[PDB]
């Protein structure tokens, strides 16, 4: 019972679409709270209006929980599951195990619904970090658990694809996209153990009534074991696209296959053993171990430093082929008329200030200046809310058609450019406002508009936050308008749903071989990555678990 | 063709931005010590 | 062309990498520096100091707000602070500038932040644990304590005061 012959031939196409759509709906709902959160930091209180529109909303904090959960956890995971399964599938021209693929979609969907209920009902206003003793409803923890476990099935799917491909290509080096996807998912598996341990040992039995207390320090230590690598889990799908698809949209090629493999390999190795950089201000964790994690964190920056040059060089290369002039001629030669190109490029621009912020936050002692201030949210909207989101939005121009056969008129393409420029512009203005306010000690996760006279010295930066909130509100509205104008049309050219993905060609060299061959020893590198996690977390976790001090839960909303 | 002037330019800006952020906050840290 | 650009890029890539790592190591040195100075006192104590959050304001150093401040050295004063659901005890906290103030903060309910506007004191406060930070004020006045860790509906109104006497 399939009306589409294209879907019979390429079923993964349908499962991917369901992951994407579910992901953008989540993005839209969670993003609605953004403009209000921005006005709030602009010292303007627009919640009574939101409360009038969305009556179920009981407070600033419930809305902030929905914001972080729907945007940073749901949208990003579904986008990753869609990209890091579909791209490798199309690259290898191999079919994922479809019984498992649809099973992973149902787990995400059922898990999302189950958790959404308590959230929408004000039963778990504990933010996307859900730190104990703050105690949320059991359906929130159970829903999230299932939602996240959906990824374990995704991991299995790709490793299966990989194993099957290696059996039909003895002695061949893993193709690039598949390579990124495999080290990506293996990294995620190691990374997720922290959260799984937290949920299985404490959170779940705690919310079900089995135990009455939970040690806060070990709960957040386990949380951050997963906490940091998850943002790389959000990032790498964007990176896969930027390395293997963007160069093509730009009119060029990826200038180095080996470099892209190396960046991803470094991520598999250094993404997980750095969680203490989210715990610099915590007690009970040895300062030496913090320094060590601070160092491993600076190293994890290396992969992105490489990415910066490799991508920039590929863009310059593309710009030259298009008739690139001098030191900046290549920049104007690029296709600024194509949203699939522009969205991610702008995302990369703001990623510079973003990464700089991160490097600051990672310098142990320097975190004491900005920890828990508006500076942190300033940092990450430049990383996930801009680079990741823009790349995802921009990729809708080639991805949506490839999955539905629905064309994109010139009107939609231009609406898309307006949405992309506004979102980017809006995010930049907000970054300035939040960073500034952060240096002015304004805390984050605070409904400060409710205490008007609490931060007078943040006068001008509050203005920037009010502007951003308005700009982004407009952008969001246009995105919705345009997204639905595309998913609600019936024009359907099945031939474009059958076109291949716009993968870019990759320039290769002579020295590649032996380096590329060493990096393909995945089993070896996996074990190495695992040993580092045991060495960076083992010593501390053994001591915490020998002195557990669980405390009673609380509901303060 | 030749040397990647544009790419080098981009990582130059990336490098300078990192320095302003780092040195900038390294200063504040001591000012508040 | 194209194969020429390959070698060049990969060449400057190696240069970019050598430079980057070098800049990183400089940062690592400058951070090591701070750890050797007096400024490193704000780094929370590493050793575990457990306490019962349900008996903290009934029996112990945090029970009586009047005995919060206590000279433990010629110029050292240990302040037993209590961060609780929407407030700080004692309020205000009174100490002498120029003296080394050793804070020992804990919570009877949920996690709170202890951010002293104007300083480097920024430590998370966990129920069942003591957050121990050392600091020396060099300028007298009223320093405001802000809670920067979401703790409930009154979180944005959780402020405290420290009065360093001239
Ligand atoms: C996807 C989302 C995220 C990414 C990526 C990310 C990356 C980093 N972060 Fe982070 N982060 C921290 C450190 C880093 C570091 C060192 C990096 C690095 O991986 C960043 C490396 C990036 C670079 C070195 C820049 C490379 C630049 C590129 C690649 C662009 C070049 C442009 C081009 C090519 C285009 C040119 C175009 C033309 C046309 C010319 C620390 C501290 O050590 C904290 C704790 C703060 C605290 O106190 O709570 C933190 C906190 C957060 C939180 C808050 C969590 C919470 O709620 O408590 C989030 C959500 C987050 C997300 C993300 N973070 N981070
Ligand atoms: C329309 C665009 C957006 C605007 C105007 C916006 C605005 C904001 C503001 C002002 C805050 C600070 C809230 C506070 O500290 O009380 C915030 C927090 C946050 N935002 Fe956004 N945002 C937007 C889009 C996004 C997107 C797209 C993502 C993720 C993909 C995201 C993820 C987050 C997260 C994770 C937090 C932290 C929540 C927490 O601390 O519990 N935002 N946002
Ligand atoms: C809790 C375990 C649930 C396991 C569910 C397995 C369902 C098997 C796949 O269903 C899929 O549903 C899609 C619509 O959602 C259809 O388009 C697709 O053709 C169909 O194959
Ligand atoms: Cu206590 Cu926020
Ligand atoms: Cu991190």
């Amino acid at each position: 019972s399939e009306i589409s012959r294209v879907y019979e031939a390429y079923p993964e196409k349908k499962a991917t679409l369901y992951f994407l759509v579910l992901g953008f709906l989540a993005l839209i709902v969670g993003s609605l709270f953004g403009p209000f959160q921005a006005l709030n930091y602009g010292n303007v209180d627009a919640y009574p209006l939101l409360k009038r529109l969305l009556p179920f909303v009981q407070s600033y904090y419930q809305g902030l929980t929905l914001h972080g959960v729907l945007n940073a956890i749901v949208f990003t995971q579904l986008f990753a599951q869609a990209i890091m399964v579909y791209l490798p599938a199309r690259e290898l021209n191999m079919r994922p195990n479809m019984g498992l693929m649809w099973l992973s979609w149902w787990m995400a969907f059922i898990g999302l619904v189950v958790a959404a209920l308590p959230l929408l009902a004000n039963e778990a206003t504990v933010l996307y970090t859900f730190y104990p003793p703050l105690k949320g409803h059991w359906a929130f923890y159970l829903g999230a658990s299932v939602f996240v476990l959906s990824t374990w099935v995704s991991i299995y799917i790709v490793l299966d694809l990989w194993r099957r491909w290696k059996a039909a290509n003895p002695g061949k080096v893993t193709p690039l996209v598949t390579y990124m996807a495999v080290v990506f998912w293996l990294m995620w598996f190691l990374a997720s153990l922290g959260l799984v341990l937290e949920a299985v040992l404490f959170l779940l039995p705690w919310s079900f009534g089995l135990v009455e207390g939970v040690d806060p320090l070990v709960a957040r230590t386990l949380f951050w074991w997963t906490g940091h690598p998850i943002v790389y889990f959000w990032l790498l799908p964007a990176y896969a696209i930027i390395y293997t698809i963007l160069p093509k949209q730009a009119g060029g090629k990826l200038v180095s296959d080996p470099m892209a493999r190396l960046a991803f390999l470094l991520f598999l190795l250094l993404s997980t053993p750095v969680g203490f950089h989210h715990q610099f201000a915590d007690p009970g964790i040895d300062p030496t171990w913090k320094m060590i994690h601070s160092v491993l964190t600076l190293f994890v920056a290396v992969p992105s430093l490489m990415t910066a040059f490799t991508v920039a060089a590929s863009l310059e290369f593309a710009g030259r082929l298009r008739g690139g002039r001098g030191l900046f001629g290549w920049i104007r030669a690029l296709p600024w008329d194509n949203p699939a190109f522009v969205a991610p490029v702008l995302g990369l621009l703001g990623f510079i200030p973003g990464g700089a912020g991160g490097i600051v936050n990672a310098s142990f002692t320097l975190d004491y200046v900005v920890h828990n201030t508006a500076w942190v949210p300033g940092h990450f909207h430049l990383q996930v809310a801009s680079l990741v989101t823009l790349t995802a939005m921009g990729s809708l121009y080639w991805l949506l058609p490839n999955l539905t056969g629905k064309p994109i008129s010139d009107a939609q393409r231009r609406l898309g450019l307006a949405v992309v420029w506004l979102w980017f512009l809006g995010m930049m203005i907000m970054a300035v406002g939040l960073h500034w306010a952060g240096l002015l000690n304004v805390p984050r996760r605070a409904y400060i508009a409710q205490v008007p006279d609490a931060y007078p010295h943040a006068a001008v930066p509050m203005v920037f936050n009010v502007l951003a909130g308005i700009v982004l509100l407009v952008a969001l509205l246009l995105f919705i308008y345009g997204l639905f104008s595309v998913l609600l049309s019936r024009e359907r050219k099945p031939e474009l749903a059958e076109a291949p993905l716009p993968f870019a060609e990759v320039i290769s060299g002579p020295e590649d071989r032996r380096l590329v061959l060493a990096m393909d020893r995945i089993g070896f590198w996996f074990a190495v990555a695992a040993i580092l996690v045991v060495l960076a977390y083992g010593p501390t976790l053994v001591q915490l678990f020998g002195h557990l001090n669980p405390v009673p839960g609380w509901r303060l909303w | 063709e030749e040397k990647p002037k544009g790419a080098l330019a981009v990582i130059l800006v990336l490098t300078l931005t990192i320095l302003v952020f780092w040195l900038g906050v390294y200063a504040v840290f001591f000012a508040r010590g | 062309d194209e194969h020429k650009a390959h070698k060049a890029i990969l060449a400057y890539e190696k240069g970019w990498l050598a430079f980057s790592l070098a800049m990183l190591f400089v940062f690592i040195a400058l951070i090591a520096y701070t750890l050797a100075t007096h400024t490193a006192g704000v780094i929370p104590a590493g050793k575990l100091e457990r306490v019962d959050p349900t008996t903290v304001r009934q029996e112990g150093p945090w029970a009586d707000p009047a005995q919060a401040v206590v000279q433990t050295g010629p110029n050292q004063y240990t302040v037993y602070v209590l961060a609780f659901a929407f407030g700080y005890q004692p309020n205000p906290i009174e100490v002498p500038q120029g003296a080394e103030i050793v804070f020992k903060i804990t919570s009877p309910d949920v996690i709170h932040g202890f951010h002293v506007e104007g300083t480097n004191i920024n430590v998370e406060v966990l129920p069942g644990e003591v957050s121990t930070v050392r600091y020396t004020f060099k300028r007298p006045g009223e320093y405001r304590i802000i809670c920067n860790q979401y703790c409930g509906l009154g979180h944005q109104n959780m402020f405290g005061t420290i009065v360093v006497k001239e």
